[PDB]
């Protein structure tokens, strides 16, 4: 029983699900049967939920909120939800070096999004 | 009412394990769990050992509470010799606090055959 | 003389026991106090754990007290 | 040998007051981070201090007169 | 045999200072499992076979340094 | 002799509770520090249950020093 | 011999202060697995395994403690 | 005589067993300022008049311990 | 041979005060594996064997300090 | 002065039970500044100054209570 | 030189009243070191690097606790 | 001799009860470190300066109170 629906499309809509390891806030957590409220937010990392056996979809979120209602009833509630097979591995490479070479160079908030980016690259191309 | 409480207590005890060993005549099936050693049957501190451990409860909660209300003789000479009315403040909250007691160690007690009476039967 | 002077010494080292039962009914309390501010475990409920788990912690505290007593 | 194991009663039987004085501070500190949660302040949270603190704190006055008990009897 | 009845006295006393990890075992049980009860879910299953178990296993301290205690 | 040596030792071993009554003051004030910062308990509210079970905690080192001092 | 009946009960009586950990350890093991069987779902299984090893692994230091002590 | 002597050394030696209470009691205050002063905005007054006042309380038991062992030596 | 026989029998029970660090450690890596466990997903090896290898780093304290008390007796 | 030779030697041993207090007591000031500096931004000054002063007033328990051991030497 | 032999007995056998700080020790590194591991993603070195450096300095109490134990008894 | 032969050997066992909190200091100031470095990314000083430093100020109780005992058997 999972409701993750994103600002666009919906992914689990219906309740026809078991296990969700979405990545929370804190640590790579995973939602299991009736699990307890825990209405966290989510951080950019893979959100792969585990339907019955093993046909677990790598989605990579990049954030939002994972709630959870009192009645087992997972609502992770994103921004983006793409697949693991929909990220190229060469354009990956190259977003990764123009956020590094621009962190730590000007000021404003160039300097604080460059560093936020870097973070969130390094994560999904380790991932692959 | 010391001598007849331990008494009293030792009866009960033994009926505790005396029916879990007639009941497992017929399904036994052992009493622990299984893991991946084998190391469960030297604890076996627990139904039969437990028995001894849980009947004493009552005979040592009437000991603490008669000693606490007997200590009144060694307070009435001091305060009959500041002011004497702690004595009343503190002597009313202990004895509601002992009547109050019963009513935990009698559903302590109850709690306690509950338990050995729905393992016997899984 | 050395019959009665360890009876004197009987009663002193075995009150050291009453520090596992005297933050025994503080642990019990605070868990509850602080669960009961989440709604709405008040009546009942968890009223009935707490006066059945801070007996089963002063058993030790009333067993040890008739040790030290019976000199 | 009678009056010296008297002195020594009242002195190694005061050891159990380190659990009723951190017993006090243990239940005062979850009741003063909850009524900051809003909004356990009248009642509720207050009454349940003053009934919780007189079960910790009698360890102690137990443990006190079998020390007092030496040293006058 | 005065040396004999002086340390009869005495075994009675330092065995009883192992009610520390018995009293607040009992309550470090009870703590936990009021704490989770209130959500997540109910308190007449699940947990309440683990509290039961987990309360006998804790006590079984007790219960022997007792026994060495008033037979010395 | 006996009762003169006996003197010195009844307030060395009652010294020992002030660890609970020591460690007393700080447990209440940690988490009168840390729940102050949370808004907006400052005058009165937290204020009136810190001094008042600070008042308590201490009242056990006060207690066992007294036994101390009478015999010595 | 008046010195040897005397060390055999001190023996017993200081060897009975290793309960604290044996017991303080069977509850800090069901303290674990009471809160965490709430989260879902490991309750028969998962953590039901590694609580039955746990737990005797901690109740050993209690039982070579308590050894020692009958023998003296 | 000769047994009040030997007792005046080993008076001021269980008597300094409180020191653990004082000692993790200054650590103890400090900890909780440290961390609650990075979570907005204990820093100006507020917070800093109960730290420097629940200091000094739970000093108050190492002082008063070591006044009984410095008179018995 | 009174003063010997005297403090062998004493020297197995004070080494024995050790048994509380080695009984509280196993039990307080076990607790920390069991609620890590429950949060998905390390199960199966991966953390697995930090808790074996860590069980046996904490279970060396007792049997050095049983060693002591078994040689003497 | 055969008993108090013995003594003095006693003294030193049992008064130094206090360092498990003032030891600790360096550590849970440092597990607080470390694991709070980490939330952004306790750096430079504000969570700096209170972890050196801090650290100052545990560890006067420490030093005042080696000074009546070595005092008895 | 029976004082001699009655308090090297029980020299060796109060010196290992120091083993709790050594035995805890161990265990408290394991077990913030296995819940760290579990919130992503510290597993090759990095942490495992502290773990095995930080048990060593909580080993060298014991072992040096244990040298005054077994030199008055030998 | 005889009395102060006796109490110098049993002053170096009763003045190794002091090893509990310089050997549990160790392990209290590396399980924050490692717990704390998996925020990201407190690697390269910044953490590592912190609990270098705090591990020398608590291992000065047990260097310290090891001396008085050493004196007292040599």
């Amino acid at each position: 029983k999972v409701s993750l629906v994103a600002p666009h499309q919906a992914i689990f809509t219906n309740k026809e699900v078991s296990q969700v390891n979405l990545p929370a806030s804190s640590g790579e957590m995973g939602v299991l049967a009736n699990h307890v409220p825990t209405v966290e937010e989510l951080a950019p990392g893979v959100v792969e939920v585990i339907e019955s056996s093993g046909t677990a979809s790598k989605y990579f979120v990049s954030g939002g909120f994972a709630s959870i209602l009192p009645g087992s009833k997972l609502s992770i509630s994103t921004v983006e939800a793409h697949p693991l097979d929909a990220f190229s591995s060469e354009n990956i490479k190259s977003l990764l070096a123009e956020a590094q070479k621009n962190a730590s160079s000007a000021d404003e908030t160039v300097a604080a999004e460059a560093a936020i980016e870097i973070e969130v690259l390094e994560a999904l191309q380790a991932a692959v | 009412i010391y001598i007849i409480g331990i008494s009293v207590s030792l009866w009960i005890g033994l009926t505790i394990l005396g029916l879990f060993l007639n009941k497992a005549v017929f399904f036994s099936l052992f009493v622990p769990s299984g893991t991946p050693l084998p190391l469960v049957p030297v604890l076996v501190l627990i139904e039969l050992l437990s028995y001894t451990a849980r009947a004493i409860s009552l005979g040592l909660r009437l000991a603490a509470n008669t000693l606490s209300g007997h200590l009144l003789m060694s307070i009435l000479g001091n305060l009959v010799k500041i002011f004497g009315l702690i004595p009343l403040a503190g002597i009313f909250a202990i004895v509601i606090l002992e009547f109050a007691i019963a009513c935990i160690q009698a559903y302590v007690f109850a709690i306690l055959t509950s338990s050995y009476l729905k393992d016997s039967i899984y | 003389q050395l019959v009665l002077a360890a009876k004197y010494i009987g009663a002193a080292i075995a009150t050291i026991g009453l520090t596992g039962a005297g933050i025994g009914i503080a642990i019990v309390f605070a868990a509850l106090i602080n669960g009961t501010s989440r709604n709405p475990s008040l009546r009942n409920t968890l009223f009935p754990f707490a006066i059945l788990g801070f007996a089963l912690s002063e058993a030790t505290g009333l067993f040890c007290l008739m040790i030290s007593f019976l000199l």
